[PDB]
């Protein structure tokens, strides 16, 4: 229960705000078609996971 | 060379002037419906604007082709407009207020000084008498011809906010704008306006003559307002978001006058003084044509 | 290179003089909070006639992203026309429209 | 238990059949969808016409946003500095007026 | 060989915002 | 045979390109391309950076 | 004047004669469309600017 209330509170005093990291536009001849799809030109090169 | 239309330009499918509303397509007047005013104490009065000077900037030529359209547009309506008063361009301008010039103004709003055969562009007499009075724009930031930055607003709030018996009357309260509006709603509509073509307009506005010209001016009446709106929200001393139920209404206190702030804000799109001036001569200019 | 105005009237008649001029259409805007400037810049010498002459391309960054500086030139098409050659061997532009 | 599963299995039952028991991750996890016109996080319209159920409304998770950023560092400029002046005598001060 | 079992989780790359010098515009 | 012409390879031009940079201007997306498109388009990116 | 009247002259004396220098046959689908159409086939490693 204690984490759940300090869960919660870490997100209640969660002050980060995004500034855009390096980035990159591959130039979508390099990219396969199912992923020039998803790509909307440019991107974080830490692209994470999905 | 396009012909141009007895109704102007602005009749054609091409130089149509629309608006996204939250992203939506949508003609000016159906966005200005959702504007509502709430007067305050004090009263716009329009004395009567001052009569622009004769004096057209000299038409030296210049290198290149200058790019009217969006010289105007963007220091009309763009975020952080530089170079506004820069002279070489309206010095263009004036070259196309000669009567047999070779330069020509293309759809594109481009001026080019070949006879270009391969783009299309404006009847060189309307653009003569358009040129003829948005040279002057090369006025603006001289000392001797400086417009009134602060009481031409005054018109503007008349023509943008005022009553139809305000309108007759010339004078009505200053008002506060507000409207039912998305997360930057006032940049993006200055975004979906410094896209317009808006010569068609200015072109039209100084060529027709008599009835074709009155009915341009209740056809267009909208647009004008728009334009309005825009510089209204580029000067207004205060905007703010009011949160009324779950809808968010974008608040313009106040419409009709100008507060002369310079600084950026995230709210609007803002002036620099040499926005001002320009702004201010160019509603001289366009108040003046309107008002015959 | 600096010119005294005493020099710009007081030149050999035939000697080439050198002068510069600034494009500053390449000038970043000034913080919010830099001080403000009482002084005011000046300047006397300017050209008669279009200098740039030679200019093919001009400010090549973007203002606001999407929107063209004030001032930038985009390259003439015709330094981009490769045509074809004449039958007698001449270079040729593109034909234009047609036919 | 294993209410925290995602995906399961993640092999191939004979080439190209499916294993028993292997789960997909679900759809919301790929539902890039967009902002709400005051800017929360919506999932894609299903169907039409019908507007984006916002993703704090439901209870699944979702690994793709739309999240808002600056562009670059905003602390970068110069600090605000200002001229006070104090005045020039303190007995003429006129604290008055309430 | 004697088979076996690994984990992975995504790692945090997060960094306080550069401080860069240039600018993208006029 | 007399030398009537001087045979060359990859020719020089009358005229050239120069240019003038501001180096405190650039981009910061940095733009990925093909190798051999790089090789094509390159010089020309590079002088009109 | 002199620099344009030797111009001149250099031009009037230009005997330069092109012959193909290294060259090089791109495979098309490692270039982006936009190059490929402008492309012909084959060029100079020596593109130049343009």
């Amino acid at each position: 229960v204690s984490g759940l209330l300090m869960v919660l509170f870490k997100v209640m005093t969660d002050n980060r705000l995004v500034i855009v990291g390096e980035t990159t536009t591959p130039m979508s001849n390099t990219l396969s078609t199912v992923v020039n799809n998803v790509l909307r030109t440019t991107y974080h090169n830490n692209v994470g996971v999905n | 060379m396009l012909q141009q239309p007895t109704g102007g330009y602005t009749t054609l499918e091409q130089f149509a002037f629309t608006i996204r509303n939250d992203g939506t397509n949508a003609t000016p007047t159906q966005f200005l419906q959702l504007l509502s005013y709430e007067a305050t104490e004090n009263e716009l009065v329009k004395k009567t604007i001052p009569t622009p000077e004769t004096h057209l900037p000299s038409a030296r030529n210049v290198p290149g082709n200058v790019y009217i359209e969006d010289a105007i547009t963007q220091a009309l309506f763009g975020i952080s407009a530089q170079n506004v008063n820069a002279h070489g361009y309206f010095s263009r301008l004036s070259a196309l207020a000669l009567p047999n010039t070779s330069a020509r103004l293309g759809l594109d709003g481009v001026i080019y000084n070949s006879e270009t055969i391969n783009i299309p562009f404006y009847d060189p007499a309307a653009v003569a008498n358009f040129a003829a009075t948005y040279a002057k724009l090369g006025n603006a930031s001289t000392p001797r011809y400086r417009a009134d930055m602060i009481d031409i607003y005054a018109h503007v709030g008349l023509e943008l906010a005022g009553t139809d018996a305000e309108r007759a009357a010339g004078v009505m309260p200053v008002k506060r704008a507000k409207f039912d509006s998305w997360e930057g709603s006032l940049i993006s509509l200055s975004r979906d306006v410094v896209n317009w073509k808006i010569l068609a307009f200015l072109i039209d506005l100084c060529s027709l003559e008599g009835e074709a010209l009155r009915a341009f001016k209740t056809r267009n009446r909208d647009v004008f307002r728009m334009m309005l709106f825009i510089m209204s929200t580029a000067v207004a001393a205060n905007v703010v978001n009011r949160k009324v139920t779950k809808r968010v209404d974008r608040v313009l206190e106040y419409i009709g006058v100008n507060s002369m702030r310079t600084a950026g804000r995230t709210a609007t799109i803002t002036y620099d003084l040499s926005r001002h001036e320009f702004a201010a001569k160019f509603l001289q200019l366009t108040f003046t044509r309107w008002n015959a | 290179q600096h010119v005294d105005a005493e020099s710009i009237m007081t030149a050999p008649k035939g000697k080439l003089f050198h002068l510069q001029f600034m494009d500053g259409l390449l000038r970043p805007e000034p913080s919010a909070f830099d001080p403000p400037a009482s002084g005011e810049d000046m300047r006397l010498i300017y050209p008669l006639q279009p200098i740039s002459v030679a200019r093919s391309m001009r400010a090549i960054v973007n203002h606001n992203e999407v929107d063209r500086p004030r001032g930038a030139v985009a390259p003439s098409s015709y330094e981009m026309d490769t045509g074809t050659l004449s039958r007698n061997g001449d270079l040729l532009y593109s034909p234009v429209a047609n036919g | 238990i294993s209410v925290a599963r995602s995906m399961r299995a993640i092999v191939n039952h004979n080439e190209v059949d499916r294993p028993r028991g292997a789960v997909a991750p679900s759809s919301y996890e790929m539902d890039t969808g967009t902002l709400s016109r005051n800017g929360d996080l919506l999932y894609s319209p299903v169907a039409n016409g019908q507007v984006g159920i916002p993703k704090l409304e439901v209870d699944h998770i979702s690994f793709s946003n739309v999240v808002s950023m600056m562009t670059a560092n905003i602390r970068t400029g110069d600090d605000m500095a200002v001229e006070r002046v104090n005045p020039d005598d303190v007995r003429a001060i006129n604290i008055r007026n309430a | 060989k004697i088979a076996t079992a690994s984990s992975a989780r995504q790692a945090d790359v997060e960094k306080p915002a550069d401080v860069t010098f240039t600018i993208e515009n006029v | 045979l007399s030398d009537d012409f001087k045979q060359i390879s990859d020719p020089k031009g009358y005229l050239t390109y120069s240019v003038k940079y501001e180096d405190q201007f650039t981009k910061k997306d940095k733009l990925r391309a093909s190798e051999a498109d790089d090789r094509i388009v390159g010089p020309t990116v590079n002088l009109f950076k």
